[PDB]
């Protein structure tokens, strides 16, 4: 079907709550060939990181039964196999439709995160070496987006902040590195307040929320 | 009150209680219904109030009061529905304890919610007969189904008003309407209740005002656990001096001094101990680690010191003064020579015994009789010898007899004074086993009844959460259905 | 896979919130032949029932957003109904193919009819012209039934008998349209529920009671 279409059934899909469907819808509208404006990406964005946000939930919940004292595993593997077809996919789609494929440094940070953050979650679920592998491909797409960001991006710009959060998120849960987390996440919250002031109501609410995101982190990992 | 007097001030930004009318509250003792009204400026809440006669101001008359009056104009709309972000925010404003999840707790001590619709604009027509208000109410509440950040905020004060608050009424609004929002009040609205069952009245409501004001002026959020234990340590302070001023009476009013026996001293220690506890142990609540019953325990015990001491004190008094009045008058007799003659031990003896019997006959002399009695004829001991070496009408032989006789009296003697110190030990240690008995007992009856109080309240909440998920997931709601099972298993853990 | 296992499955997907899955775990399990005991019954259900509520809030979602009436809307709304569809049809699959009668009990016996009027009814909301009526009528056949056995086999606070009732009632009023049937249902369900109550123990006191509050929550709103 049409492009405009496709975004329009992924927009009632999200209504609907139906977010398998509405990572498909989007997936068809992407490989229409044209780039996505600032709200199709977070359409892209919400759909798929339900999708795998239920999937993540469950093998969270899995893994957890099965070290807590041959059913348990065969199951977590299934849901583990789910889980990193939907990261592949989104990966495939960053790597020869989204990323670098536009111009703005908004668009590349944003879909240069997006990769980070699936990598991430591959990485969650993956053992010895292979994870070290899948570990570097996330950093590196996490750094090009930081680079880009820093010197593209005011402090309070939502999607480097959204970026410096999940970045730090990495650091902390994947690479093992508790001090660098907790620094950057705390350099990133103190740029920003900063700044916070006279940050027009454009990008407000967003980096407001992300704001405090990296505070309650601080506490947690404190 | 013959009028309406200003509770909590809100100047320059600052609330902060009246003390005029903490004063007043402080004098009212009768259980309590605080029924609170809250909503936009200018839309009669004062006036219906009569009838009945922004965000902390909202969070204290949640917490204040028994039953929350919302009070708006026209219909439950959008525009209504975004007003409601005060009741959302209260997740933000409100602790339920200090020891997402917090306002899983509210349910359980929130006020029952009233929502009165004024100058109400719809016919409620509907198909076969018209909705109540209260099943508008319900039509109103339901969810949008969607996860978009307008179908978020659609749902999430109507999700805050069905799981925060207990029991959701609705009024729409003339003179008869009025009539039946106050007959529902007036016969609905239940006493205001802390955790425990603790019913306020006007002491209490005070303690909560303080409490509250002076966390939101601190800068601290109102929380519901601590203003119960600060009401707590006020309550079990004065429990500990009203039990001891029962002891200190009852021992007053019972005790005679000195004792016949240490027994009865003990046995009236008891009781009155016993009854103490109970006054203390009726009057106080969470006394986190025991600590204000062990303090009560430590000063019934320097009051039994007190009472032993001047018991054994007027005791030797009496005993003393006995000897005195007794025995004095032999001993002048002695020195006077009066029975240095020939056949005079004789008659010694046989008065003597007559006198130690006198001694012995006398009532009251209390628990250092025997004490007093066996140091004073052991210190008078060659008296005797005296006596009986210079009898002449008693042959040798007749002397040796007497003097063993003496000297296994002297022994008998002595085993009455020893026993006499061995057994009040023996009590004094019987009765420290038993009074910690006795405080063991009643703590554990009153944590065995505060334990029945607390599953009761908790199965009210289990009720409550199971309604509220059924009702979800009957609507068609399983991602939020699923959510309230989560609260439950938690609810659960606690129990 | 053993039989056990299936279930066990099931288990562990309700934890990971995996209805779908619970509900293809539960499928082999039913077509292993043995009965289903009291919390398989109730693990069966909990599956489906999660599966279809996600799809009927999906399809009233996008009904209301198209008005019943006044492209792309219509599209994707059928594409939910026919998913709808599908997962009832294979619950009526599993109900008449398999579970009913194939038990003993007057419990499992309404159990099964119940479930069988519940899914004809979520057929019947999406459908509309004679469809409709075909199916309005095969679910209330079905509720009949069990309404005949839960009467001559069980309590008025036997919970399944209640819960039948409650649905039942729902029946008449938002799809049969016959408001008035459904209260008194409703009134007589919960009033026999009651006189018989003061001798009901907590050996499931709980259960009738939290189903008595649905049937006035329902009289209350029909009211």
């Amino acid at each position: 079907m049409e492009r405009a279409s496709l975004i329009q059934k992924a927009k009632l899909a999200e209504q609907a709550e139906r977010y398998e469907d509405m990572a498909a819808f989007m997936k068809g509208a992407v490989e229409k060939g044209e780039e996505l404006s600032c709200e199709e990406r977070n359409l892209l964005s919400v759909a798929y990181k339900n999708v795998v946000g239920g999937q993540r939930a469950a093998w969270r919940v899995l893994s957890s039964i099965e070290q807590k004292s041959p059913e348990v595993r065969e199951y977590r593997e299934k849901v583990e196999t789910e889980l990193q077809g939907v990261c592949d996919t989104v990966l495939g789609l960053l790597d020869s439709h989204l990323i670098k494929e536009a111009g703005d440094a908004e668009s590349r940070v944003f879909y240069l995160k997006m990769k980070g953050d699936y990598y991430r979650y591959l990485a969650e679920v993956a053992t010895g070496d292979d994870k070290k592998r899948i570990i570097d491909s996330a950093r590196s797409a996490y750094q090009e987006a930081m680079d880009i960001s820093k010197k593209e991006m005011p402090p309070t710009n939502p999607i480097r902040l959204g970026l410096a959060l999940n970045f730090s998120v990495f650091h902390y849960e994947i690479a093992n590195s508790p001090e660098e987390a907790i620094s950057l996440a705390k350099t990133t919250f103190d740029e920003a307040m900063a700044d916070l002031h006279t940050l027009s109501e454009d990008s407000y609410k967003d980096s407001t929320l992300i704001m405090q995101l990296l505070r309650d982190n601080l506490t947690l990992w404190t | 009150m013959t009028g309406p007097m200003c509770l909590i001030e809100n100047t320059n930004g600052r609330l902060m209680a009246n003390p005029e009318a903490l004063k007043i509250l402080s004098a009212i003792t009768q259980p309590m219904v605080v029924v609170a009204i809250v909503g936009l400026y200018r839309t009669g809440k004062s006036y219906l109030m009569n009838k009945l006669a922004d965000s902390w101001i909202f969070a204290l008359a949640v917490l204040l009061s028994s039953t929350f009056v919302y009070n708006s104009i026209g219909t439950i709309n959008q525009q209504a529905m975004d007003q409601l972000y005060y009741v959302t925010e209260l997740t933000h404003r409100i602790r339920s304890k200090s020891s997402v999840e917090d306002s899983a707790d509210f349910v359980s001590f929130f006020p029952d919610f009233v929502w009165t619709l004024r100058d109400f604009s719809l016919d409620l027509e509907a198909d076969g007969q018209p909705l109540t208000p209260d099943e508008y109410l319900t039509y109103s509440l339901k969810l949008k189904k969607g996860t978009s950040q307008k179908d978020e905020t659609f749902n999430l004060p109507r999700l805050c008003i069905r799981k925060f608050f207990p029991k959701k009424k609705c009024f729409v609004f003339f003179v008869q309407q009025v009539a039946d929002f106050c007959s529902y009040i007036f016969s609905n609205s239940k006493t205001k209740t802390l955790s425990g069952g603790i019913q306020v009245n006007g002491p209490r409501l005070e303690s909560l005002v303080l409490t509250y004001v002076n966390a939101i002026s601190s800068g601290d959020l109102p929380c519901m656990e601590n203003a119960v234990l600060a009401l707590a340590q006020i309550e079990n302070s004065a429990a500990v001096q009203k039990a001891i001023a029962h002891y200190e009476q009852q021992m007053g009013q019972k005790v005679q001094l000195p004792t016949e026996t240490l027994q009865e001293l003990l046995d009236l220690h008891r009781d009155s101990e016993r009854e103490a506890i109970e006054v203390f142990i009726r009057s106080s609540f969470k006394d986190v680690d025991h600590l204000f019953q062990k303090e009560l325990a430590a000063q019934l015990e320097k009051k039994r010191d007190d009472f032993c001491k001047q018991n054994q004190e007027a005791s030797s008094d009496r005993c003393s003064a006995l000897l005195q009045v007794i025995f004095s008058p032999l001993e002048e007799e002695v020195k006077a020579g009066i029975y240095s003659k020939p056949g005079g031990y004789r008659l010694f003896v046989q008065k003597l015994q007559d006198l130690k019997k006198k001694y012995y006959e006398e009532p009251r002399k209390g628990i250092q009789a025997e004490e007093i009695l066996q140091t004073y004829l052991k210190s008078k001991e060659s008296m005797t010898d005296a006596i009986l070496q210079t009898d002449q009408t008693l042959t040798e032989k007749e002397k040796e007899i007497e003097v063993e006789r003496v000297k296994a009296e002297s022994a008998q003697a002595s085993a009455k004074m020893l026993q006499e110190m061995q057994r009040k030990n023996e009590q004094m240690m019987e009765q420290k086993e038993r009074s910690y008995q006795e405080h063991l007992k009643q703590l554990t009856e009153k944590m065995e009844n505060d334990r029945v109080q607390l599953l009761k309240e908790q199965e009210r909440t289990l009720a409550l959460k199971l309604q509220e998920q059924e009702q979800l997931l009957k609507e068609g709601f399983q991602k939020e259905s699923r959510i309230m099972k989560n609260e439950i298993q938690d609810l659960q853990t606690k129990m």
